C-alpha cells in the first residue's frame, strides 16, 4: 500500500484511462486479483456491505472484511 | 515492474487500442519539457495545492499542449490516483516500453568519429543480426574519451556492450600486466 | 572542491546531503558544513561518508552536535577522509575528534596528519616473540599472564572493577614502561577521566610545563557526543597509537574504556543508516569493523601494541554477539563477576573462566602452571560443592573436602589486593606485590601451612607475610 | 634482465589479439558498507563473480527486478556511484595444484605468506554439489586422533564426519591441531582453514606446525576478521573445493572448519544487509542451506571413483554452554556425532575436557580396529559404571568392595584420561595404556603418580618391544601372545617403577 | 502444457519470481519446469512451485534443487497441475529425489 | 538469557 | 519551601513535556550552577521519562531498537546526566548534583532502562524490597551499591574512623551467609557475627529524622 | 513535528508560524518556591515570575577540565 498497491494492475488501469469521468461503477462485478491466503483483492464493487457474503467462480463463497480505497480486500 | 512502469504500460495499452503510438510518443515527449523547468514539475508535484486548481491549469495545459485525448486523460488520473511524485521519471519510462511493444529496440553508439548514414545502418544490421528489433532506432554520441572507433550499449537500456575502442588499448595494458 | 552540497532530511543524528549529480566523495570522507549556531555562523561540524543513496542524495552522520541546522545549508566536501593529527605534536594534550585539543592550550601542528580510514596490516610482517609482562596483582598475574603485546580482555558488569584496575595498571607499567602510552577515553564518565587527567598531573608523567616529557596522549570521546563522534573516537585512539607503531617504532602500551560503548553507538545509528535491525537489536555490521579496529591493533616487527580493552557486558548477559566475537579476537581475558564483589572480594575477578593463551608451561616456569592447575581445580571444588553445603550443612561431607572448602576459602579471600588507588573505597594503603613472591605464597597457602589462621587474616593483604602480621594482629584483638 | 623483461612485455602484447565479445555492463546505483546495488544486468547467473572499474572484484548474489546486489571482496572506497562496471561470465573458480601444501593463503586462494605463487594449474568451481548417494560409501579405513578418550569412547573413522561443540575459549583449536600433529605419520593431507581469529593466533599455530614438521604436508587458509564478509562467508567453500579435488587425487583427508558460528554471524550480517528478509534470530532461512552444502560435500568415494576419504571435522562454539542455540541445533540436527567440550569439565583439570554423557555417535564403534574393540567395550562398560555410580564417593569410603573398588578403577582411569598439551599419542601407546586400566595392574598405585606411571611405561616399553609395534600395526588384532608380552612387560616396569 | 513462456523476473537466493503474460497464469502449488539454462551447456532443467501469486502475472516458487548458475530472464513451461509424480507399484527397491526421478544410476521407471 | 543461563545453574 | 523547587508534570499533560521537562530542570541546574552557589537536582520518575520518548518518537517512525525502545535513549540519558557536574573555581566551583531514581521492572534490575542509566551514572544504589519487606527502613542492599567518587567525597573524620565498613559488612555479609548452616562457629567468628547484626541494627533510622554528620559520628 | 497541546483545536489547513529560536525557558530568581510545567507557568495560582536568562534547553556539557575533582 505504501510501495505496491494493489489496485495498480494494467488492465484496471486501463480500464480506468480509457475514460476519466464516465459512467457507472462496477457494483457487482470486478477483477479478482493478487489471491493471497484466501485473501482476494476484488477491483469495483462500490455497493457491497461490511461482513457481506461474496460468491465466486469456483463456487467457494467469500467475506468481506476490509473495504478498502478502490479495491476490496 | 515499477510502480511508474505499471503506468508506463497502462500508456502503452492506450497506445495499443489506437494507432498514435507515434503521436502519444511525441506528446509525452513535450509533457517531458513540460514538467522540465522544476517550478512547473514542482507546482504539480506540492502535495498541499489544492487539487481543482491543479487540474484547472491542467485543463489549460491540455488547450495548450494539444495532446489526444487518452494521454490528455493522463495526467488527471496521475493527478487523482495520487503518485505524483514520480511522474517525470513516468514520462522516462514510457521510453523503452513503447520502444519494446512498438517492436524496435534502442541502443547508443560511442565513437570518436560521428559515424554516417552508412556506417550506423550497418551496425543497425549487426544489431538486427544480434537481436532482431524492428526499426531499431540507435542515436548515438561522440566522445573523444574513445581511442579508436564504436562501442555499443544495446540491448536493455544498458546492459550489454561491444567496443573497438580505448578497451583496446587498456585491456592491452590488462592482458599485458598478466598478473 | 566544487560540489557544493545540500542538506535534504534531519533524521535524529543522521542527516544528508544533496549533491551536483557529476561528483560525490567516497566512503569515510569528510564533509564540513557550513553550520550556523545562536549567534553568526561560526559553527563547522564535519560529518563522514558512510553510502550514497544513488540519485544525487548520501548518507552522512555528523560527529558534533546536529542541533541548529537547517534544510539546504550548504556543506563543504575534502576528498581528504579525515586526515588526523598525530605525531609527536600530541602528547599530554586532551584531543577532540575532529583533531581538536581542549585543555585550553595553543593548537599543535599538524604537519603530521594521516586519515582515520586505511588498510588493516598484512599478515606475513607480525612480530611473534611470545614473552609476557608482570604488572603485581597477583589474581591475573598468578592466574592469567598478560602477554606483551598482544591483547588484554577485561569483561565486567557496571560496577565490579574495570576503572580502578585499569587506574592501578596505567599508575604501575607507565612508570615501569620506556614507551609511550595513549590513553582513549570512549564514552567514560567525563568525571572519571578528568580525575585521569588530574592524577596523570600528579604523577608527573606528563610535566604539564613540558609537552615533549609527556608519555601520553588523550583523546576523550565522551557522553555528550552525537554518536558519530562516538564511533570514530576508537579509531582515532587507533591511528594515535598507528603513528607511534609505524613513525615513532617504539612500543606502546595501550588502555582503552568501554568497546561495548562504541558498539552499541553503531547500534545506535544504524536504525537510521538505512540498515536494518540485526540480531538480538544492534548494528549488523558488527564483527566487521570490529575486527578492522582490532586487526589495525598488532605487534609487526617495528613496535610492540600491547593492549587493554574494557569492555562492558550488558547485566552479564554472555550471549552478546559483539563481546562474542571479542572472545575470539582477545589474548588475555578477565572476566569481572559481579558476586564476587558483592561478596567484597576486590577485585572481583573469575578464577574460573579467566584465562590466558600464555598459560602454556613451556612459557610460564612449569611449577607456576602445576601451581595454577592446582589452585584452578581447587576453586572448582569449591564452586560446584556450594550446591550442598547451603542443603546438607557444613559437616555432611567427607573430612577431606572439609579441608578443601576450608583451605578454598581461605584462598579465595586470599584473592585481595590493597591497589594504591582503593584506598578512596578501603584508606589502607596501596600495596605492591612481586611475582615469585605470590608463587610461594600460594604454594605455602595451598600446601596447607599456616591453614589455621582466622579468614580475615588473609584478607586485604599484600602477600602471606603481611598476612602473617595481620594473623598475630588478629589474634591479639580476638582475645582483646 | 630487463630488456627480456621488455621482451616479455612484448610477447604479451602480441598475445593482445583484440577479442571482440559481448559483456554485460551497468552503473553503480548504491554502495553500503559490503552490499552493492547495480542495475542493468540481467545475462549474470546466480552466484556470479563481477569486475568493478576500479579494479575491486565484487560477486552478485541477488538478481532483483529493477537492479542487482553484487557484494564486495575487498575494501569498498574508490567506488564512484554512477561509473560503469561490467561482467565476467564466470562462476568463481579457484586454481589448484599440489603446490599449496605449507601455503597460506586469502579467500580468493591467493599467496600471503609472500612463498612465491602457488603453480595452480586445475581449478574447480565453488558451489560444487556433493557426491552423490551411489559415490558415496560406508566406513571402513580408522581415523587417528591421539587423544585416549575420543580414539576410545567416539571413534572417528576416515570418511565420516564428527563434530565438536565445545563452549567458549576452552580447548578445541588445541584438540583439532593436535589431530593434525597426531596425522604426522600417514599420508593423510589435513586441511586446516581458520575463520575469524585473530592473525597473531593463527600465525602462533602455524609456527607450533613449524616447529612439529606439519608444514610439509599441511594447508591453512586463514580469513581472519579484517577482510570483508564475502570472503568469510566463501572461504570453507573454498577450503572444501580443496578437501574434494585432492581426494578426486586419490588421497586421505580430512578437515578441520573453525568458527562455523562465525561463518553463519558474517552470513546473516551480509544478507541482512542484503535485504534478505531475516527468519530464526535474525539468521535468513538459508544458513542450514549453507552449512549442509558446506558439511555434507564432504563424504566417503566410491572406490572405483578412486577411494579417496574425506573426513569433516568442524567447529562450532556456542555462546555460555548452551545446547539449544540456533546453528549447534541445527548442525547436531544435521551431522552424525557430536562431542562435548564443556568449561567446567576442563577448569576440573580433565586434560582435556569430553562430556561421556550425551556424546553420543551415530557410527558408535563400526569405525574402530579390532584390537579396539576388545581394548575397549570393557572401558564403555566402566565409564558408565562410573558414571552412574560416581557420587558414592563420598561414602565409597563405608561402601563395599564391588562398588568401592569399581569407583577407585573409574577414578583412576579418569585419571588416566588426561593427557597434556599437544602430545601425539598414537594407537600402540594406548592401546596397552587402557590394557593396563582395564586389567587392574595399577590400581594398586595411589591416585597422582600414574601419570608418571604411566609415561615410564610406555616409554620403556615403545623402546623394549619393537615386535609389539609390529604386531600392533600388522593385525590390528589382539593376538594372546601379544598380550603375554604386554603383561611381561608390565611386570617387569611396574616392579621397576615401584621400587623406584 | 502450453507455451507459457515467462521470464525469470527477481531471483534472491532460492526464492525466485518468474512472470507471465497476462493471458494464462499458472494456479497455486502448480509445478512449473525450468528450462534452466546450466553451465554445462546442456539444459539441465529445474522445477519450482508456487505458493504464492502476485497478481501481477508474477509467481513466487523455491527450486528444489540449486539455483546457482541460473540467469535472470530465462524462460519457463508450467504443468498447469501440481507435481504430477511417476509412483506406483512398479517403483520397487528404487531410490528416488523429490520429484520422483529415479538417481541411483539404475535408468527409468514407468 | 540472563536469567535461563542462571536457571541453567539453578537446574544443574 | 524558600529554597525548594517544584517542576511538576503528571502525566495526562502531553508527551511533550514529559520529555522536556527534566531538561526544563536542566535548565535552572545550569543558571544556577552558573551562579556558583552549590545546588542539587533530584530527577524522578526516569521510567515515565523513557516511556513517553518511546511514545513519541515511534509515532514517528525511526526504527526502534532493542525491545522496542528507541536507541538514543541512551544518548537521552546521557545528554541528560552529563550536565549535572562540580565546576572548578576557575568558573566558580558551581555545583549540580543529580540522583535520578528509576523504576526497576518489579523487582527485576535485569530490564533495558536500569542497565544503561547505570552505565551512565557513577554511582548506584539498592533499594531491596527484601531488606525493607523484613523492615530495615530504609533498605540499602549493602555491598552491593558503590559509589564511583569514594571516601575523597566524605570528610576527613569519616575516613579517619570508618573508612572500611563497607567492605567489613560486605565481609560480614559473607560469613553470616556462609554460617547460617554451620554448626560449630569460633567465638571469633561469633563476635564478627554478633557485632554484624549489631551494625545492622546501626543501619537502622526512624523516618524522615534529621542527623547531624557528628550526630552520625 | 510534535505537539505540546493535544491538539483538538489544531486543525488542517491553518498555516503554522516560524519563530527561528530554540526551547530556552526564562530562568531568574523568584523561581525558589514556585511550580511550573515546562513552559514557566506557575500553575498554582502564584502569579508570573519575570526572567531575563532563558538559557537554551539543550545546551553544551560544561568543559571537561572545568570540571572539579570532587572533594567536598
Ligand atoms: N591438553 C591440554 N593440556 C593443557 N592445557 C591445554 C590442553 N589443551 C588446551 N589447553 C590450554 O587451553 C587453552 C585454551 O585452548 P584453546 O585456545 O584451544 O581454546 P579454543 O576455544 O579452541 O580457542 P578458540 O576460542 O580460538 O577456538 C590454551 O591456552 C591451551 O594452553
Ligand atoms: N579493588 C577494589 N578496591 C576497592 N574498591 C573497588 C575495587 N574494585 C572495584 N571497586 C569499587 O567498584 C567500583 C568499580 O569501578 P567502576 O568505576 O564502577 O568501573 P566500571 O563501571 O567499569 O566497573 C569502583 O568505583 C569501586 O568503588
Amino acid at each position: 500500500m505504501a510501495t505496491i498497491r494493489a489496485d495498480e494492475i494494467s488492465k484496471i488501469i486501463r480500464e480506468r484511462i480509457e475514460g476519466y469521468n464516465r459512467e457507472v461503477k462496477v457494483v457487482n462485478t470486478g477483477t479478482v486479483l493478487q489471491v493471497g491466503d484466501g485473501i482476494a483483492r476484488i477491483h469495483g464493487l462500490d455497493e457491497v456491505m461490511a461482513g457481506e457474503l461474496v460468491e465466486f467462480e469456483e463456487g467457494t463463497i467469500g467475506i468481506a472484511l476490509n473495504l478498502e480505497s478502490n479495491n476490496v480486500g | 515492474d515499477s510502480t511508474a512502469s505499471r503506468y508506463a504500460s497502462a500508456l502503452a495499452d492506450v497506445a495499443d487500442v489506437t494507432g498514435t503510438l507515434e503521436a502519444t510518443n511525441s506528446d509525452v515527449e513535450k509533457l517531458i519539457r513540460i514538467f522540465s523547468e522544476e517550478p512547473v514539475y514542482y507546482f504539480f508535484a506540492n502535495p498541499v495545492i489544492s487539487i481543482d486548481n491543479k487540474r484547472s491549469v491542467l485543463d489549460e495545459i491540455i488547450t495548450t499542449s494539444g495532446l489526444q485525448p487518452h494521454t490528455a486523460n493522463f495526467i488527471n488520473i496521475l493527478i487523482d490516483s495520487e503518485r505524483i511524485n514520480l511522474v517525470k521519471e513516468i514520462l522516462n519510462e514510457f521510453e523503452d516500453v513503447f520502444n519494446k511493444i512498438t517492436g524496435t529496440e534502442v541502443a547508443v553508439v560511442t565513437s570518436v568519429v560521428k559515424l554516417e548514414n552508412d556506417h550506423l545502418a550497418q551496425i543497425a544490421k549487426g544489431v538486427q543480426k544480434i537481436t532482431g528489433a524492428k526499426n531499431v532506432r540507435i542515436k548515438t554520441v561522440i566522445d573523444p574519451s574513445l581511442v579508436a572507433g564504436f562501442t555499443i550499449r544495446y540491448g536493455n537500456e544498458g546492459s550489454k556492450l561491444v567496443d573497438m575502442s580505448v578497451k583496446k588499448q587498456l585491456e592491452e595494458i590488462a592482458a599485458q600486466l598478466e598478473m | 572542491k566544487k560540489n557544493l552540497g545540500r542538506i535534504a532530511q534531519i533524521i535524529g543524528p543522521v542527516l544528508d546531503v544533496a549533491f551536483p549529480p557529476g561528483k560525490m566523495p567516497n566512503i569515510y570522507n569528510a564533509l564540513i558544513v557550513k553550520g550556523r549556531d545562536t549567534a553568526g555562523q561560526p559553527m563547522n561540524v564535519t560529518c563522514e561518508v558512510q553510502q550514497l543513496l544513488g540519485n544525487n542524495r548520501v548518507r552522512a552522520v555528523a560527529m558534533s552536535a546536529t542541533d541548529g541546522l537547517t534544510r539546504g545549508m550548504e556543506v563543504i566536501d575534502t576528498g581528504a577522509p579525515l586526515s588526523v593529527p598525530v605525531g609527536g605534536a600530541t602528547l599530554g594534550r586532551i584531543f577532540n575528534v575532529l583533531g581538536e585539543p581542549v585543555d585550553n592550550l595553543g593548537p599543535v601542528d599538524t604537519r603530521t596528519t594521516s586519515p582515520i580510514h586505511r588498510s588493516a596490516p598484512a599478515f606475513t610482517q607480525l612480530d611473534t616473540k611470545l614473552s609476557i609482562f608482570e604488572t603485581g596483582i597477583k589474581v591475573v598475574d598468578l592466574l592469567a599472564p598478560y602477554r606483551r603485546g598482544g591483547k588484554i580482555g577485561l569483561f565486567g558488569g557496571a560496577g565490579v572493577g574495570k576503572t580502578v584496575l585499569i587506574m592501578e595498571l596505567i599508575n604501575n607499567i607507565a612508570k615501569a614502561h620506556g614507551g609511550v602510552s595513549v590513553f582513549g577515553g570512549v564514552g567514560e564518565r567525563t568525571r572519571e577521566g578528568n580525575d585521569l587527567y588530574m592524577e596523570m598531573k600528579e604523577s608527573g608523567v606528563i610535566n604539564e610545563q613540558n609537552i615533549a616529557e609527556s608519555k601520553v596522549a588523550l583523546v576523550y570521546g565522551q557522553m555528550n557526543e552525537p554518536p558519530g563522534a562516538r564511533m570514530r573516537v576508537g579509531l582515532t585512539a587507533l591511528t594515535m597509537a598507528e603513528y607511534f607503531r609505524d613513525v615513532n617504532e617504539q612500543d606502546v602500551l595501550l588502555f582503552i574504556d568501554n568497546i561495548f560503548r562504541f558498539v552499541q553507538a553503531g547500534s545506535e545509528v544504524s536504525a537510521l543508516l538505512g540498515r536494518m535491525p540485526s540480531a538480538v537489536g544492534y548494528q549488523p555490521t558488527l564483527s566487521t569493523e570490529m575486527g578492522s579496529l582490532q586487526e589495525r591493533i598488532t605487534s609487526t616487527k617495528e613496535g610492540s601494541i600491547t593492549s587493554i580493552q574494557a569492555v562492558y557486558v550488558p547485566a552479564d548477559d554472555l550471549t552478546d554477539p559483539a563481546p562474542a566475537t571479542t572472545f575470539a579476537h582477545l589474548d588475555a581475558t578477565t572476566v569481572l563477576s559481579r558476586g564476587l564483589a558483592a561478596k567484597g572480594i576486590y577485585p572481583a575477578v573469575d578464577p574460573l573462566d579467566s584465562t590466558s593463551t600464555m598459560l602454556q608451561p613451556r612459557i610460564v616456569g612449569e611449577e607456576h602452571y602445576e601451581i595454577a592447575q592446582r589452585v584452578k581445580e581447587t576453586l572448582q571444588r569449591y564452586k560446584e560443592l556450594q550446591d550442598i553445603i547451603a542443603i546438607l550443612g557444613l559437616d555432611e561431607l567427607s573430612e577431606e573436602d572439609r579441608l578443601t572448602v576450608a583451605r578454598a576459602r581461605k584462598i579465595e579471600r586470599f584473592l585481595s589486593q590493597p591497589f594504591f588507588v582503593a584506598e578512596v573505597f578501603t584508606g589502607s594503603p596501596g600495596k605492591y606485590v612481586g611475582l615469585a613472591e605470590t608463587i610461594r605464597g600460594f604454594q605455602l597457602i595451598l600446601s596447607g601451612e599456616l591453614d589455621s589462621l582466622p579468614e580475615q587474616a588473609f584478607y586485604l593483604v599484600g602477600n602471606i607475610d603481611e598476612a602473617t602480621a595481620k594473623a598475630m594482629n588478629l589474634e591479639m584483638e580476638s582475645k582483646l | 634482465r630487463a630488456d627480456e623483461i621488455s621482451k616479455i612485455i612484448r610477447e604479451r602484447i602480441e598475445g593482445y589479439n583484440r577479442e571482440v565479445k559481448v559483456v554485460n555492463t551497468g552503473t553503480v546505483l548504491q554502495v553500503g558498507d559490503g552490499i552493492a546495488r547495480i542495475h542493468g544486468l540481467d545475462e549474470v547467473m546466480a552466484g556470479e563473480l563481477v569486475e568493478f572499474e576500479e579494479g575491486t572484484i565484487g560477486i552478485a548474489l541477488n538478481l532483483e527486478s529493477n537492479n542487482v546486489g553484487v557484494v564486495l571482496m575487498g575494501d569498498g572506497l574508490m567506488i564512484q556511484e554512477g561509473s560503469s562496471v561490467k561482467a565476467t561470465g564466470r562462476i568463481a573458480q579457484i586454481p589448484v595444484s599440489e603446490a599449496y601444501l605449507g601455503r597460506v593463503i586469502n579467500a580468493l586462494a591467493k599467496p600471503i605468506d609472500g612463498r612465491g605463487e602457488i603453480t595452480a594449474s586445475e581449478s574447480r568451481l565453488i558451489e560444487s554439489p556433493a557426491p552423490g548417494i551411489m559415490s558415496r560409501r560406508s566406513v571402513y579405513e580408522p581415523l587417528q586422533t591421539g587423544l585416549i578418550a575420543i580414539d576410545a569412547m567416539i571413534p572417528v573413522g576416515r570418511g565420516q564426519r564428527e563434530l565438536i561443540i565445545g563452549d567458549r575459549q576452552t580447548g578445541k583449536t588445541a584438540v583439532a591441531t593436535d589431530t593434525i600433529l597426531n596425522q604426522q605419520g600417514q599420508n593423510v593431507i589435513c586441511v586446516y582453514v581458520a575463520i575469524g581469529q585473530k592473525a597473531s593466533s593463527v600465525a602462533q599455530v602455524v609456527t607450533n606446525f613449524q616447529e612439529r614438521g606439519a608444514m610439509e604436508y599441511t594447508i591453512v587458509v586463514a580469513e581472519t576478521a579484517d577482510s570483508p564478509a564475502t570472503l568469510q562467508y566463501l572461504a570453507p567453500y573454498t577450503g572444501a573445493a580443496l578437501a574434494e579435488y585432492f581426494m578426486y587425487r586419490e588421497r586421505h583427508t580430512l578437515i578441520i572448519y573453525d568458527d562455523l558460528s562465525k561463518q553463519a554471524q558474517a552470513y546473516r550480517q551480509m544478507s541482512l544487509l542484503l535485504r534478505r528478509p531475516p527468519g530464526r534470530e535474525a539468521y535468513p532461512g538459508d544458513v542450514f542451506y549453507l552449512h549442509s552444502r558446506l558439511l555434507e560435500r564432504a563424504a566417503k568415494l566410491s572406490s572405483l571413483l578412486g577411494e579417496g576419504s574425506m573426513t569433516a571435522l568442524p567447529i562450532v562454539e556456542t555462546q555460555a554452554g548452551d545446547v539449544s542455540a540456533y546453528i549447534p541445533t541445527n548442525v547436531i540436527s544435521i551431522t552424525d556425532g557430536q562431542i562435548f567440550l564443556s568449561a567446567d569439565l576442563f577448569n576440573a583439570g580433565i586434560r582435556p575436557a569430553i562430556n561421556v554423557g550425551i556424546s553420543v555417535s551415530r557410527v558408535g564403534s563400526a569405525a574402530q580396529i579390532k584390537a579396539m574393540k576388545k581394548v575397549a567395550g570393557k572401558l564403555k562398560l566402566e565409564l558408565a559404571q562410573f558414571a552412574e555410580l560416581e557420587a558414592f564417593a563420598q561414602f565409597a569410603s563405608d561402601l563395599d568392595k564391588a562398588t568401592q573398588n569399581q569407583l577407585a578403577r573409574g577414578q583412576r582411569l579418569r585419571e588416566l584420561l588426561k593427557q597434556p598439551q599437544s602430545a601425539p599419542l598414537t594407537v600402540e601407546e594406548q592401546v596397552m595404556t587402557i590394557y593396563t586400566g582395564t586389567n587392574g595392574y595399577l590400581d594398586s598405585l595411589e591416585l597422582d603418580q600414574v601419570r608418571k606411571y604411566l609415561v615410564e611405561l610406555r616409554t620403556y616399553v615403545k623402546t623394549n618391544k619393537p615386535e609389539f609395534q609390529e604386531i600392533i600395526s600388522s593385525t590390528k588384532t589382539f593376538t594372546e601372545e601379544a598380550e603375554a608380552l604386554l603383561k611381561e612387560a608390565i611386570q617387569e616396569q611396574m616392579e621397576r617403577f615401584l621400587l623406584q | 502444457e502450453k507455451k507459457n513462456l515467462g521470464r525469470i523476473a527477481q531471483i534472491i537466493g532460492p526464492v525466485l519470481d518468474v512472470a507471465f503474460p497476462p493471458g494464462k497464469m499458472p494456479n497455486i502449488y502448480n509445478a512449473l519446469i525450468v528450462k534452466g539454462r546450466d553451465t554445462a551447456g546442456q539444459p539441465m532443467n529445474v522445477t519450482c512451485e508456487v505458493q504464492q501469486l502476485l497478481g501481477n502475472n508474477r509467481v513466487r516458487a523455491v527450486a528444489m534443487s540449486a539455483t546457482d548458475g541460473l540467469t535472470r530472464g530465462m524462460e519457463v513451461i508450467d504443468t498447469g497441475a501440481p507435481l504430477s509424480v511417476p509412483v506406483g507399484g512398479a517403483t520397487l527397491g528404487r531410490i528416488f529425489n523429490v520429484l520422483g526421478e529415479p538417481v541411483d544410476n539404475l535408468g527409468p521407471v514407468d | 538469557c540472563a536469567n535461563l543461563r542462571e536457571l541453567r545453574d539453578r537446574i544443574g
